[PDB]
């Protein structure tokens, strides 16, 4: 998962 | 029933947030596992997979079917006090809870303050660039 | 921030309802003592010293300086689940709290039912008496 | 005290  | 600005605090509401959501049975990052980790699904066109911790407000997209929602959450917001909550909601003391709700609203505030800063800073470059072009 | 329908669960909220309460220092039924007992000040015209248990809704008037509000409470509404609450409030479990809050809602309902019955019997007397007047 |  990736930080917006 | 339960004050409608405090339901993000209970798992079921958090699950109930998951309307579409890819990744189900077979995957590690199911609704249940997202919601146990504190996530709320807050979907849009640009990103229909965005998850937000209800507590710290970290927004995380680009979920992979084998991402562990918890590890994914520790390794992106070590701060979150929710990660430390190891009791059921009903088993929480009103103090403990009111304490948690304090830190939450704070987070909500720090998040909105980090945002205002950036918009401000962005405005400040455009003004500075412009007066520079005039130079 | 505490939700509204539930402030009444807060002792200092209950105290705060006392406005022109005549029994202050020296007295046994001080606003502090009334509140610890569960009372809320809800004065009218006919009855400027009306108090009501927030939990079981029993109302008591004709307050006198030496009255101990606990013992009056026990005396006029001995079923009140509130009187069993030994622990403070912030030492209460969310489960225990929601339990209590549910009882309050029954009680509330029970009380409105009782009110409606009394009003109905009142109306009946009027009609009865009106029919005799015509016999 | 007395009831209402
Ligand atoms: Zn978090
Ligand atoms: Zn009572």
């Amino acid at each position: 998962a990736r930080t917006k | 029933t339960l004050p409608p600005a405090w339901q993000p605090f209970l798992k079921d509401h958090r699950i109930s947030t998951f309307k579409n959501w890819p990744f189900l049975e077979g995957c590690a990052c199911t609704p249940e596992r997202m919601a146990e980790a504190g996530f709320i699904h807050c979907p849009t066109e640009n990103e229909p997979d965005l998850a937000q911790c209800f507590f710290c407000f970290k927004e995380l997209e680009g979920w992979e079917p084998d991402d562990d929602p918890i590890e994914e959450h520790k390794k992106h917001s070590s701060g979150c006090a929710f990660l430390s909550v190891k009791k059921q909601f009903e088993e929480l003391t009103l103090g403990e809870f009111l304490k948690l709700d304090r830190e939450r609203a704070k987070n909500k505030i720090a998040k909105e303050t980090n945002n205002k800063k950036k918009e401000f800073e962005e405005t400040a470059k455009k003004v500075r660039r412009a007066i520079e072009q005039l130079a």
